[PDB]
């Protein structure tokens, strides 16, 4: 079969991050929805 | 099967090719009458009706 | 075993045998050729239709012999029919285009 | 003729023109009426056919002619009806 | 115009549109849903749905709110179902809607890509960019790129960063999508046919073509290459593809449910995944198996192999359906299923008439069931249907005798299976008898082949008066008496019959009553029946014959003959319009068939059908009379069998005691010892027809012996009604030789005859032969069965469509002669064909015979006393007649007493005449005239021996007589020997010239001793067995098979004298060394003699499969090397031992040059006028040679005679005329010399070419006159080229041809008479022709 063989080598490529390698992605995605949430509390018809 | 009397000789048109003729005799002795037993069943079933 | 009208399959609507009447004979394509040989063209078209797959056909064409006509008035096969819809399901167009 | 049917195959000419020919007076005298030309010695309806085309009572063009007539007959006979119909239309 | 009528006359198939699926569809289906667990009911927008496709029940909705027929098309507002019939669940269709654009699996992977090949671009870079691998440039500007290139991901960021914007490029099928987005069809073409101009190619200039050839056929159509990639799944009707439940309450689905689901499941998730965060990692995996979820759904068998959720099975796909040898396109023809149909074992019916038929009671009243009730009611015995349904189940005394009313008049067939030829199938008109059998005639079984003991017939009934008509007009066995293979009668007597009237016409020596006067031939009845006489014993007989008169009929000649009792009283049985002659003799096979056929033409049709009946009751009733039986003491050994045995038995041992000493060698031994047994198995053959052919010796009047034999195994054997003289051989003489497991034959053959015991050891050898025959015989009707298969196929759609063709043209009928032996006289050749040109040929005074005229069976009686031989007459080959055979310009029908009538489907009565019968598969010049021996460019020389070997390649003999004319001409080849020189007188029976007819000789000129330099043994020659001279031979090995140790080593003799120098040959100075070839046996040894005219060494060149390999047109191993121009022809340059033939003129340009093999002994020297097609090489003949030279005559006539060869050796009779059918079905398709309108080329039709040069030439704004030569393809190559996809896809590989059929857009106007079969149409064949051709005209006008 082809489709089961190159799905292994695309995200071969990719290497697996561990332990506070994951922590620098994890801050990024709270700081970016925080940023989200003040551009919202910044918006008057929000408050309406 | 049993044995009948033979007799190779031409008939009219009654043993053209490989055709055999019989003698009402037969028929009238049992020699050639055969017993066939046969299954029939009848399944009743439930449906969704 | 002889057969003049019973059950049909499911699938294609050709004669089939079960139950009361026994099944139909197979007409094959090496009994086309001699049809074909003959100049037998009304024969072949009872064996393709009102004997074999024609839905609208078998039965219009049974009233006749009880009313006493003998007439075929054949139309569309649903051994053709399927093939239709099978070659429209594969995503080429086929369409009857007219005189 | 219900062995050989090459005295009415002689008549018109090709053997498969001959059905066509028998199967227009056939279906004219199983539904249509049609009184038969040639004595009925029982028979059925496809050798009645076969054997008006042997003493030379019907072909091809015997049967166009009389249905020229019989239309026609049909014409005069309900001229009456259509003309009456086409004064309303205009 | 007609809107809402279905009478169509035309299909077509093209590339369908994303809009154009929606046409079709109802209903978007957007739910793997199929059917509720709790109720079995269609489930909201799911497979199996009643708001899209239709109600499950007839005139209903689903809740039920909705009932009976009331309602009809009324959309609901509860459910959204339309109150209308469940047939609609069977034609309606639905759509899914793809979140990705996916590619079509039929443009893709099947050969040689319809993507690919518009795109310019091979698979491996497409698969990549669909697969997600690598991205492709669609637009180019000033980015190095151009176009159509393949950029990796790193390659394709660097690029990007030094361009962008203006640069464009995608990746997946998006991209190829928007590939033939931006192709432009216009400009293509255009700068494809520029480059074709200096820079033109020969091999390299077919792809050029093929891209031509495909994007001009998309354009003039147009299909747009936007659609090549899916946007829109159809989906198919839910009844095509059911959820059932069955007897047990298990369900039952189709494979087609479950690879639906496994596409609509991920489409459903990609529209989620697009719009709930989208990585192009998952993405694109979800992409690439939703591309092989249709893949999986259109065409199982390509992309990997889709496994069934619960069965361990491949897939019924959608490609699936429509071939697999038995689907929905192959099932219209031989999977079809027919009513009013019965079965039954068939049974022998002496008291029946040739037109009747015993057919069963019980069968014939439940086949004519519903005419049963028609005419029940009609009479007044029925009050209705359901009345008239009692009375038949309860069987009635009054039914039985209104089904004898229906039954009367009606013809019913009869099939046996398997149907060879047309005769399979015969009307006849039942007489009902009781039983369970079906009762067939005698006559007619001869015409099937059947036999009484096992076999079964098919029995159809014909509905409407056009089915019963065409059945007595066309199929019934009276019209059908001869045969349409050959003009001799296929109803013949057979067994019981012949030898019936063998017996009543022979005669003995003095028999009961003889000598007497006898009034009439009702006193010959009188004295046998009552007993006062036997029937044989010469008596004379008052008889009174009725010659036929010049008007007719008047002759009435009555005299005094010499016959016997019986043959008086078969007399009666004679018509009147018939000679006495004809039953003067003893009558047997050979002489009854002669009865018939001499019946036909002299009185009708009539007569000897009634007369053919009369045969049968009278053959039976005195073969009865007779009572022939066959006895153990009818079985006579010959006097003396193993005193003949016992002289040939230790004559065996006598070569034996040569075998040990040394006389006669190991090899030539067996073929010696052979020749013993074979002689002696002749012997005692020729012994046993002694004892059993003539043995009477007792007679009565006088002292004589000479009488025809009364032995009942010799009246089986002479008349020939059942066991031929080889059966006879085995039983009571000797059984004969039998083969071993490889293929030889046993040094000693069974001795012992079936009358004594054989041996366990013999016993057990005869088996060998038994096991194998049969076994041959297991696949002989499969592998003649697809023989039949083929010719139809490719000869089919050919019917006669005028009366006469205006050519005077043909082909030149000479009578068959081998050697010096006629197996086929002029009569029977040209019996049935129509004469191009009159006869010219002088001999009796007459004022010309006339053409275009049928010769009759009396009017070529006339040529046989004038003697005309090689007449040209019209045939099937020369046809200028659009689409089919000109009728006059053809032949008679061979089943008719008269010409074939227009309509009448040729090619198909002409594939059956040969493969029904197909079941069943020189050297030296003798003269007899006396004359004189002159011969021209003799070369002889004397040998040593006393051989008068000639030394000439070309040599030709002429016969000189008593007045100074020519009389005889023959070939002589090189390499032979001639009896006497120039000018000698010769004897009545006495052979002239004499050579080996399977080798190449070559001959020295010089006398001397034989060297033989760089002849070492082992690294070039090997030793084994010459089978012709023969004894222990050298064998010259060719340039393939040596060892690695002698390379450059050439095989040559080399001449030398007495003292050892080389002895110059007569002209150049050079040294005598005849270079041998390859494959050459060598006799002579080294240090041997030789003297002028000496051989150095020798140079070597089925039955069903060879007449299927002259069909398909295949070239032999060993082809004939052949002139191509006429002129002063001279050899050029050599190598080692082949010549490059240089062929030029004398007029302009002309370049042209051959190159020939080494081995190949030529029938030309040097400098020779040498002319177009000429034999250079003896052997077989390549088919295309002859074409390309020789014309499109001589190839044509190679066909008939070298099939006929094949068919004459087993005994088989068959016209020329059907043969020439299927030639004119290989030579269509021809190839373009000069430029007319569509290059050079390509592919078009002998007649499509013929209707465009007359169309050119004179109007059309062309003025060119296409030059074009004629091609061969042999069956396979030929049917092929169809102009129909309906009729390609019937047999050849369906997903091919649709997708040619939908790229090109073809359209199928229905003109074969095998396209007609699949749509349910009528045949453009014999009744259907005259309804055929009232369409085909009405499409000019309108
Ligand atoms: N035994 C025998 N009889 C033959 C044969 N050929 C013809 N007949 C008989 O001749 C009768 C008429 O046949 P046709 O073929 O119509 O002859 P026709 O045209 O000259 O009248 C039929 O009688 P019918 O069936 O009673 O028809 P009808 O007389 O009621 O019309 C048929 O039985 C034959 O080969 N053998
Ligand atoms: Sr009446
Ligand atoms: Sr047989
Ligand atoms: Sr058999
Ligand atoms: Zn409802
Ligand atoms: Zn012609």
């Amino acid at each position: 079969t082809d489709p089961v063989r190159m799905y292994m080598r695309e995200m071969g490529t990719v290497e697996l991050l561990t332990r506070e390698g994951e922590i620098d992605i994890a801050k990024r995605i709270e700081d970016g929805i925080n940023q989200v949430q003040c551009s919202v509390a910044e918006y008057p018809e929000a408050i309406t | 099967g049993q044995n009948m009397r033979v007799a190779f000789m031409p008939w009219n048109g009654y043993n053209f090719e490989d055709s055999i003729l019989v003698s009402e005799r037969v028929v009238q002795e049992d020699r050639f009458t055969t017993i066939h037993i046969q299954e029939l069943a009848c399944v009743s079933r439930d449906t969704k009706l | 075993h002889a057969r003049s009208t019973g059950s049909y399959s499911l699938v294609t609507q050709q004669p089939l045998g079960g139950k009361a009447q026994f099944g139909g004979q197979r007409f094959g394509e090496m009994e086309v050729w001699a049809l074909e040989a003959y100049g037998a063209a009304y024969t072949l078209q009872e064996m393709l239709t009102v004997k074999s797959d024609d839905v609208n056909g078998r039965t219009k064409m049974y009233k006749n012999i009880v009313d006493g006509n003998h007439q075929m008035e054949p139309g569309m096969p649903e051994s053709f029919n399927v093939l239709l819809k099978e070659i429209r399901s594969l995503g080429i167009n086929i369409e009857l285009e007219d005189e | 003729a219900r062995v050989t049917v090459q005295d009415a195959v002689e008549k018109i000419g090709n053997r498969f023109d001959l059905v066509l020919v028998a199967a227009r007076r056939a279906r004219q005298m199983q539904v249509g009426g049609k009184d038969p030309l040639v004595p009925e010695e029982n028979d059925k309806t496809t050798v009645i056919a076969l054997r008006e085309i042997e003493e030379g009572l019907i072909n091809n063009q015997i049967l166009d002619v009389r249905e020229r007539q019989e239309q026609q007959e049909q014409e005069a006979a309900e001229l009456q009806a259509v003309t009456a119909i086409a004064e309303g239309r205009r | 115009a007609q809107t809402k009528t279905e009478e169509f006359d035309a299909i077509k198939i093209a590339l369908a549109s994303p809009d154009m699926i929606r046409s079709w569809s109802f209903g978007e289906v957007k739910k793997p849903e199929t059917i509720n667990y709790r109720t079995f009911k269609p489930e909201r927008d799911g497979l199996f749905c009643a708001r899209i496709f239709g109600p499950v029940k007839d005139y209903e909705c689903l809740c039920g709110k909705y009932k009976r027929l009331k309602h009809r098309g009324v959309i609901c507002e509860k459910c959204g179902v339309e109150v209308t019939q469940t047939k609609v669940r069977r034609e309606r269709m639905g759509h899914i809607e793809l979140a990705s654009p996916t590619a079509h699996i039929w443009f893709l992977k099947s050969l040689p890509s319809r993507i690919g090949l518009l795109l310019d671009m091979p698979l491996r870079d497409i698969e990549r960019v669909l697969y997600f691998e690598s991205y492709v440039v669609i637009e180019g500007g000033m980015t190095n790129l151009e176009r159509q290139q393949i950029l990796t991901e790193e390659q394709y960021l660097d690029a990007l960063e030094e361009f962008g914007d203006e640069f464009d490029a995608k990746m997946g099928a998006e991209a190829i999508q928007a590939l033939l987005k931006s192709m432009d069809l216009e400009q293509e073409c255009e700068q494809l046919r520029e480059e074709l101009n200096e820079t033109n190619s020969e091999t390299k200039r077919k792809k050029l073509t093929k891209r031509i050839k495909l994007l001009e056929a998309f354009v003039q159509s147009g299909n747009k290459p936007e659609w090549m990639i899916l946007t829109v799944l159809p989906v198919l009707p839910p009844d095509l593809r059911p959820l059932v439940p069955l007897d047990g309450g298990r369900f039952a689905t189709s494979d087609l449910n479950d690879l639906y689901r496994r596409v609509i499941n991920r489409n459903n998730r990609l529209k989620r995944l697009l719009d709930l965060a989208a990585p192009d990692i998952i993405v694109r995996n979800e992409k690439r198996m939703l591309q092989e979820a249709v893949d999986a759904l259109l065409d199982n068998g390509r992309r990997g192999r889709a496994i069934t959720g619960s069965n361990k099975r491949p897939l019924k796909s959608l490609a699936d359906m429509i071939k697999g040898k038995q689907g929905r396109f192959r099932q219209n023809l031989l999977g079809k299923r027919v009513d009013y149909s019965g079965r039954s074992v068939i049974t022998v019916g002496p008291y029946l008439r040739l037109h009747q038929c015993g057919l069963p009671k019980k069968m014939a009243l439940e086949l004519f069931k519903p005419f049963i009730y028609g005419k029940l009611e009609l009479r007044g015995l029925a009050t209705t249907i359901k009345a008239a349904k009692k009375m038949v189940e309860r069987e009635e005394a009054v039914v039985w005798d209104i089904l004898d009313e229906v039954i009367r008049e009606h013809p019913v067939l009869l099939n046996r299976a398997p149907t060879l030829h047309r005769l399979g199938i015969q009307a006849f008109e039942p007489v009902l008898i009781e039983g369970k059998a079906i009762q067939l005639h005698p006559l007619v079984c001869a015409a099937y082949n059947a036999d009484f003991d096992g076999d079964q017939m098919a029995v159809h009934v014909p509905l409407t008066l056009e089915a019963q008509l065409e059945a007595r007009a066309l199929m019934m066995s009276t019209n059908n008496i001869l045969s349409p293979a050959n003009g001799e009668p296929i109803i013949v007597p057979s067994q019981d019959v012949v030898l019936g009237l063998y017996y009543m016409t022979r005669d003995c020596v003095n028999a009961k009553g003889e000598g007497m006067v006898l009034t009439g031939p009702k006193e010959a009845e009188r004295l046998y029946r009552s007993g006062l006489a036997s029937l044989h014993a010469r008596v004379k007989v008052r008889i009174t014959e009725y010659e036929k008169d010049a008007n007719g009929e008047l002759v009435a000649k009555t005299s005094l003959k010499d016959t016997t009792v019986g043959r008086a009283i078969l007399w009666m049985i004679v018509p009147k319009g018939l000679p006495y002659s004809i039953v003067n003799q003893a009558l047997g096979k050979k002489a009854i068939s002669k009865m018939l056929n001499t019946c036909y033409r002299i009185l009708g049709l009539k007569p000897t059908v009634i007369f053919a009946d009369q045969i049968m009751y009278t053959g039976f009733a005195y073969a009865a009379r007779s009572g022939a039986s066959v006895g153990i003491d009818d079985m006579v050994i010959p006097e003396k069998k193993h005193e003949i045995i016992s002289e040939a038995e230790a004559e065996v041992a006598e070569i034996q005691e040569q075998f040990q000493s040394g006389l006669v060698t190991a090899g030539e031994r067996y073929n010696k010892v052979i020749d013993i047994w074979a002689a002696a198995n002749d012997r005692v053959s020729k012994a046993m027809m002694d004892n059993l052919q003539t043995e009477t010796v007792i007679n009565r009047d006088g002292q004589e012996e000479k009488q025809v034999s009364f032995n009942s195994i010799y009246m089986m054997a002479d008349s020939g009604a059942r066991g031929s003289a080889a059966q006879i051989r085995q039983l009571a003489g000797m059984r004969g030789l039998m083969a071993k497991p490889d293929g030889s034959i046993i040094e000693t053959p069974i001795t012992a005859n079936f009358r004594e015991g054989l041996n366990v050891l013999q016993y057990f050898i005869s088996t060998h032969g038994a096991r194998k025959g049969l076994a041959d015989t297991a696949l002989k009707t499969a592998n003649s069965g697809y023989l039949t298969r083929r010719l139809v196929d490719v000869a089919q759609d050919l019917v006669v469509t005028e009366d006469d063709c205006g050519t005077h043209e043909g082909i030149m009928m000479t009578p068959v002669i081998e050697g010096g032996d006629v197996k086929e006289p002029l009569r029977d050749r040209v019996l049935g064909r129509v004469t191009a040109e009159d006869v010219l040929k002088p001999g009796t005074a007459d004022i010309l015979v006339p053409r275009n005229t049928l010769l009759h069976e009396q009017w070529c009686d006339l040529l046989e006393e004038n003697s005309v031989d090689a007449v040209k007459v019209r045939s099937v080959v020369s046809c200028d007649t659009d689409f089919g055979v000109c009728a006059h310009c053809y032949g008679r029908d061979l089943a008719r007493g008269h010409i074939i009538n227009k309509g009448e489907a040729i090619g198909v009565i002409a594939a059956q005449s040969i493969g029904e019968p197909g079941t069943q598969l020189e050297s030296s010049i003798q003269v007899k005239n006396k004359g004189s021996i002159k011969l021209s460019n003799v070369k002889s020389v004397v040998n040593s021996s006393g051989k008068l070997v000639i030394t000439s390649r070309n040599t030709e003999l002429k016969l000189i007589d008593e007045f100074g004319r020519t009389k005889e001409s023959y070939k002589v080849p090189y390499g032979a020997v001639l009896a006497k020189g120039d000018g000698e007188q010769v004897a009545g029976g006495e052979t002239v010239a004499n050579w080996d007819p399977h080798t190449m000789p070559v001959i020295t000129e010089v006398s001397g001793f034989v060297r033989f330099t760089d002849m070492i043994d082992g690294q070039t020659i090997t030793r084994q067995t010459d089978e012709l001279t023969g004894l222990s031979s050298l064998v010259v090995l060719d340039s393939a098979e040596r060892t690695a140790g002698g390379k450059d080593l050439r095989p040559a003799l080399k001449i030398v004298d007495a003292q050892g120098n080389d002895v110059l040959i007569p002209g150049t100075d050079m040294p005598a060394q005849y270079f041998l070839p390859g494959k050459a046996i060598v006799q002579l040894e080294d240090g041997v003699q030789i003297s002028s005219g000496d051989t150095l060494a020798r140079i070597p060149q089925g039955g069903l499969p060879r007449v299927a390999d002259l069909f398909e047109a295949r070239r032999p191993k060993e082809p004939a090397i052949l002139a191509e121009i006429s002129g002063i022809v001279s050899f050029g340059k050599e190598t080692k031992g082949k010549r490059r033939l240089v062929i030029t003129p004398v007029d302009g340009s002309d370049p042209y040059e051959e190159m020939i093999p080494k081995w190949r002994q030529l029938n030309v020297f040097e400098g020779e006028r040498v002319e177009r097609g000429d034999v250079i090489s003896d052997g077989p003949e390549a088919p295309h040679d002859i074409l390309r030279l020789r014309g499109v005559h001589a190839v044509t006539r190679y066909i008939v005679n070298e099939v006929q060869d094949v068919y004459r050796l087993q005994g088989v009779k068959i016209n020329d005329k059907h043969i020439e059918v299927i030639v004119r079905q290989m030579l269509r398709k021809a190839t373009i010399v000069n430029a007319g309108s569509s290059d050079f080329l390509e592919g078009e039709q002998v007649e499509y070419s013929r209707v465009k040069i007359a169309n050119r030439e004179l109007e059309a704004n062309g003025k060119v006159g296409a030059t074009y030569s004629r091609d061969l393809l042999g069956i396979t190559k030929a049917s092929l080229a169809t102009e129909s996809f309906i009729s390609a896809a019937s047999f050849q590989e369906t997903t091919r041809v649709l997708t040619e059929a939908a790229v090109a857009g073809k359209r199928d106007e229905l003109r074969g008479l095998k396209e007609n079969v699949i749509v349910g149409r009528l045949i453009p064949a014999g009744t259907g022709y005259a309804y055929h051709q009232d369409r085909m005209r009405r499409r000019a006008a309108g």
